[PDB]
């Protein structure tokens, strides 16, 4: 019963935290986009998730396993530093920035591969226009596999000759490190820019 | 004999007081709590070690914010003995929110090499760069989890040195400043305006002190009661 009471504290706290963090993220992004529109800070693109599209079937999967969808793509770490200074000086909030010039290391690393139980590689499911942005998505997703369920995930992650990163259609994750993620009723979704 | 009976009363009182404090803290900061339903009959609760932040103590408090950002979300990762335990927890544990579980038997991480710290020290000065892991105290049984959370990142004094260390071709290692700016050698920077309110780490510590004192008294009392029972 005290566990019942604290369960309710916890749920209330989660709702508060989600609300606050979602507003803060939106506030930070809008501030950054105003600096781009005004031209006060050159070299800003926008959040990575707005630059790709994916089949709705995989909405929960990529939303759950790709934090980088909320990273803000900019030309370089130099521009990232100008943005971070801006956020600090006007006491706006925090964001993570991708230096797009650093993404070029992946240029020849993206070719399709054989996968365990012929599972889809999430990166291949993302539709992108620009090849530099495609490189950024590979940075973000690498060789993440999509599994149908947690059993298949555990099979493809742990049981092969090699470790693989895998997300389930329900948004559970097994990392190459060995960690396992899931639990709760809350579903992450809608973090990609469209469903082309 | 009466001194033992008074000791029992004293311990019982302290235990009552500590549990009340514990519950007050969790009520004020519900994110400090990790609860789960036993996924089996005869469940060994020792299989679940708890939230990472509940199992450490900051050695250098000037690095509190840096350590918070080194871990990020991983402060709330749950350390367990095996991936088997983890799966049971996810499946049958009735978790009320989303958690990332660290299984001690499977967890793997590339620790910062001594040679790599060496290079960083010569680059920016040994006063200005430390492996994050060296700044936290924890029980040895948790070594592999703590290597994963803190053993792969540098803590530096300022943004300029963090940037120089992170992106040096001999180092190529994640770095965090004292102000909480995070450089990832893959090509990202995270930072901006951060609250000057107390780090959540201070709250975990405050709770840990209560948990630790509670554990000692509950053990004292169990042992004392065993022997009292033995007088008959």
């Amino acid at each position: 019963f005290k566990s019942l009471v604290h369960d309710l504290f916890q749920k209330v706290e989660e709702a508060k935290s989600s609300l606050a963090m979602n507003r803060s993220r939106g506030k930070v992004l809008d501030a950054i986009i105003q600096e781009k529109k005004s031209g006060r800070i050159p070299g800003i693109y926008g959040r990575l998730g707005d630059l790709g599209a994916i089949d709705e079937k995989y909405d929960v999967a990529i939303s759950s396993c790709c934090h980088a969808l909320d990273y803000i793509v900019v030309d370089s770490i130099d521009i990232a530093q100008e943005c971070v200074n801006f956020l600090k000086r006007q006491n706006i909030g925090v964001a993570t920035f991708i230096g797009l010039d650093k993404m070029a290391v992946w240029a020849k690393k993206m070719t399709e591969i054989q996968t365990p139980e012929n599972t889809p590689r999430l990166f291949d499911l993302v539709k992108v226009k620009d090849e530099k942005i495609r490189q950024a998505f590979y940075f973000a997703l690498r060789d993440t596999l999509v599994a149908d369920n947690l059993d298949q995930a555990t099979r493809v992650a742990y049981q092969k000759d090699r470790r693989w990163r895998v997300v389930t259609l329900q948004g559970q994750i097994i990392e190459q490190s060995g960690t396992m993620t899931g639990g709760g009723s809350k579903v992450m979704k809608g973090r990609m820019g469209s469903s082309l | 004999m009466e001194s033992l009976l008074e000791k029992r009363r004293q311990l019982s009182r302290d235990i009552g007081r500590l549990k009340e404090t514990y519950e007050a803290l969790l009520a004020r900061f519900p994110n400090l709590r990790f609860a789960y339903k036993d996924p089996e009959k005869n469940w060994n609760r020792n299989c679940v070690k708890g939230l990472v932040a509940s199992l450490i103590s900051v050695k250098d408090t000037s690095a509190t914010t840096a350590l918070e950002l080194v871990a990020g979300e991983r402060l709330y990762n749950v350390v367990v003995d095996t991936e088997v335990t983890g799966k049971k927890l996810l499946e049958r544990g009735e978790l009320k929110r989303r958690y990332t579980i660290i299984p001690l038997n499977k967890i793997s991480a590339r620790c910062i090499a001594p040679e790599t710290l060496r290079v960083a020290q010569n680059l920016v000065g040994p006063d200005n760069v430390h492996v994050a892991l060296s700044l936290v105290e924890y029980k040895p049984e948790l070594q592999k989890a703590m290597e994963f959370v803190f053993g792969t990142t540098f803590v530096c004094d300022n943004m300029d040195n963090a940037k120089k260390v992170a992106f040096d071709k001999r180092i190529m290692t994640r770095t965090v400043t004292l102000g909480g700016d995070v450089f990832d050698p893959h090509g990202t920077l995270s930072g901006g305006a951060r609250s000057q309110a107390a780090s959540i780490l201070t709250k975990f510590q405050e709770l840990k002190d209560v948990q630790d004192e509670l554990r000692i008294k509950e053990n004292e009392l169990r042992a004392l009661e065993e022997e009292l029972a033995g007088l008959k």
